[PDB]
RNA sequence: GUGGGAGAGGGUGGUGGAAUUCCCGGAGUAGCGGUGAAAUGCGCAGAUACCGGGAGGAACGCCGAUGGCGAAGGCAGCCACCUGGUCCACCCGUGACGCUGAGGCGCGAAAGCGUGGGGAGCAAACCGGAUUAGAUACCCGGGUAGUCCACGCCCUAAACGAUGCGCGCUAGGUCUCUGGGUCUCCUGGGGGCCGAAGCUAACGCGUUAAGCGCGCCGCCUGGGGAGUACGGCCGCAAGGCUGAAACUCAAAGGAAUUGACGGGGGCCCGCACAAGCGGUGGAGCAUGUGGUUUAAUUCGAAGCAACGCGAAGAACCUUAC
């Protein structure tokens, strides 16, 4: 508890999981969730469904700090990224805005052999 | 059905309630094409729904069929690695086909010693939210929704 | 087909080599701080090649962004 | 020569932002990660996700191309310096000063070698986790050389357009990069595409020739043995260049054709699957068969397409044993 009322909601989508982090206006985490926090284990953490659940778990836990509106900040490309956006919108929390800030290098480190034929 | 879309069959309405749905149920109760014996059964049982209920049998019948209709069911679908039980809406027609098939099935699982009694009691018990059929309908519905994680395999 | 309106049309005279004209160079970047294609700039091989270089000079001068986060989504 | 032009051509120094990793601080809590599914792994000594600060290495997103530069290998953030090639215009100067080029000399991707430095990410070997019949692999988690810089070696390649260099000649159309002009268009240099004639085994090539011709260099002479052996030369080494023989084969081979095939694509059918209703597989028995047994158990039928099949009538007969 501290009472924030307005903050940030970071979505980190991956082809392996989705994990939501909610922070204060300065980017300090208040609460967080993920397909793992919810009961999911292996490959299902990446499911769009799980993302929904993780997103809702996050919102609710954020209501406890008495938060109402947030700025969604999406990072990554992964099955279940948009469900998280929707999950948040439909959860009391007011979504003042969505913004994609997935990091991309201006070609820096050689990728793993799995993600090559790129740089 | 590779070429066409397979149109549905039409059935002569009931020789009593003049209802098609009734005939459908009659046919599911049928066996070895003994439609006469089949018809009797539904009727006797249809009577037994009264003098046990002040209500009309048809209203009872039609509402049992209703509570047994599944709104979601899980179907298979291989997606490299194994088969994922995918949940999904059940078409208006399969609901009916399933509902009736299930009633006759649960009915015949009952202990009541004679047919008409069994269909009768299953009809009734179903009408108020209980009985073999409704159980099935709920195990199915529970199956779907229990696999929400594979909902994105729409189809 | 991108039939919006070539950035060259919606504009007039300007020194493609002026790395300080923020108000005009700014126009050749996308929602993101990315240099727009000839498709959108409407410029030409030679013109674009000179634009690309002047824009990059502006970036190192802090008058222009290298990248900017996308709004909406 | 004079005047213009375009360019990731080369060398040296400087420098910018994104990202990864690590370290520090904050905030926050039970997982993160990873796969077909998992596990190894990492995390309560607090990880992952989020914000702020710092260090370091390597590589330059968009622009970016079907583009450009170079003799090739190759060259891509931005700035300055040093430096190569090249194209156009003007017809200004020299006056055949030319082409080619054995040997020589230089350059020459990657890997690799030596010395010293650096080391973020990646990753031979290697250590583990899965997978499999096995799995000294494919997939996952780690990880040393190396990948980076300097200096010195190595000198290879599908070092490819699989097409040596130069010059003249032989329809056009179309796109494009860069220059000049009376700037719908013309004219020069380069990059593509379609094509005249012609060439080609065919495929295809076709003013960017694989056409028609001249000059000079390099190279080929069936396949295996073999790019091996020997010798010589070169290298620190790895190994490079030159490069055989005995023996042996009736072929090896190029292009195109019709098929068949594909764990290639597209379109489409069938009780093919699915949907569904009844059943076989278990029992008893009937019948055919395998097997075994017998003096004989007559013969045939064999996955689908043999097995209540020839047998629409085996007590003798039929009947072949
Ligand atoms: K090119
Ligand atoms: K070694
Ligand atoms: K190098
Ligand atoms: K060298
Ligand atoms: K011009
Ligand atoms: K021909
Ligand atoms: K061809
Ligand atoms: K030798
Ligand atoms: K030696
Ligand atoms: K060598
Ligand atoms: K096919
Ligand atoms: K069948
Ligand atoms: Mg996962
Ligand atoms: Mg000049
Ligand atoms: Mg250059
Ligand atoms: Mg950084
Ligand atoms: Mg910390
Ligand atoms: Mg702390
Ligand atoms: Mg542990
Ligand atoms: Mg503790
Ligand atoms: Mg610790
Ligand atoms: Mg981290
Ligand atoms: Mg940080
Ligand atoms: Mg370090
Ligand atoms: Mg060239
Ligand atoms: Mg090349
Ligand atoms: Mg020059
Ligand atoms: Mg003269
Ligand atoms: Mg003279
Ligand atoms: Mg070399
Ligand atoms: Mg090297
Ligand atoms: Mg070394
Ligand atoms: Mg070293
Ligand atoms: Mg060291
Ligand atoms: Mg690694
Ligand atoms: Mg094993
Ligand atoms: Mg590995
Ligand atoms: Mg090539
Ligand atoms: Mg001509
Ligand atoms: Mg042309
Ligand atoms: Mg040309
Ligand atoms: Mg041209
Ligand atoms: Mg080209
Ligand atoms: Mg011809
Ligand atoms: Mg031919
Ligand atoms: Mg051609
Ligand atoms: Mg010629
Ligand atoms: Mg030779
Ligand atoms: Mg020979
Ligand atoms: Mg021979
Ligand atoms: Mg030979
Ligand atoms: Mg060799
Ligand atoms: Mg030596
Ligand atoms: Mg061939
Ligand atoms: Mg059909
Ligand atoms: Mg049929
Ligand atoms: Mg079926
Ligand atoms: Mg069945
Ligand atoms: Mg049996
Ligand atoms: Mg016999
Ligand atoms: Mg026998
Ligand atoms: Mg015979
Ligand atoms: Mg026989
Ligand atoms: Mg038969
Ligand atoms: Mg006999």
């Amino acid at each position: 508890k501290r009472q924030v009322a307005s903050g940030r909601a970071y979505i980190h989508a991956s082809y392996n999981n989705t994990i939501v982090t909610i922070t204060d206006p300065d980017g300090n985490p208040i609460t967080w969730s993920s397909g793992g926090v919810i009961g999911y284990k292996g490959s299902r953490k990446g499911t769009p469904y799980a993302a929904q659940l993780a997103a809702l778990d996050a919102a609710k836990k954020a209501m406890a700090y008495g938060m109402q509106s947030v700025d969604v900040i999406v990072r990554g490309t992964g099955a279940g990224r948009e469900q998280a956006i929707r999950a948040l919108q439909a959860s009391g929390l007011q979504v003042k805005s969505i913004v994609d800030d997935t990091p991309v290098p201006h070609n820096g480190c050689r990728p793993k052999k799995k993600f090559r034929k790129a740089s | 059905a590779r070429r066409r879309r397979a149109e549905v069959r039409q059935l002569q309405p009931d020789l009593v309630y003049g209802d098609v749905l009734v005939t459908a149920f009659i046919n599911k109760i049928m066996r070895d094409g003994k439609k006469n014996l089949a018809a009797r059964i539904f009727y006797d049982a249809c009577k037994i729904i009264q003098e046990k209920t002040g209500q009309e049998p048809l209203k009872v019948f039609k509402q049992a069929v209703e509570n047994v209709k599944p709104r979601m069911e899980v179907r298979s679908r291989r997606v490299g690695g194994a088969n994922y039980q995918v949940p999904m809406e059940v078409s208006p027609r399969r609901q009916q086909s399933l509902a009736l098939r299930w009633l006759v099935q649960a009915a015949n699982q009952r202990p009541e010693r004679r047919a008409a009694v069994r269909i009768a009691h299953e009809l009734m018990d179903a009408a108020e939210g209980k009985g073999g059929a409704v159980k099935k309908k709920e195990d199915v519905e529970r199956m779907a929704e229990a696999n929400r994680a594979y909902a994105h395999y729409r189809w | 087909p991108s039939r919006k309106a070539k950035v060259k049309a919606t504009l007039g005279e300007f020194d493609l080599r002026d790395y300080r004209n923020v108000e005009v160079l700014k126009r050749f970047l996308s929602e993101t701080g990315k240099i727009l294609p000839r498709r959108r700039t409407g410029l030409s091989g030679k013109e674009q090649r000179i634009l690309a270089k002047t824009i990059k000079r502006a970036r190192i001068l802090g008058l222009l962004p290298f990248t900017e986060k996308l709004v909406r989504k």
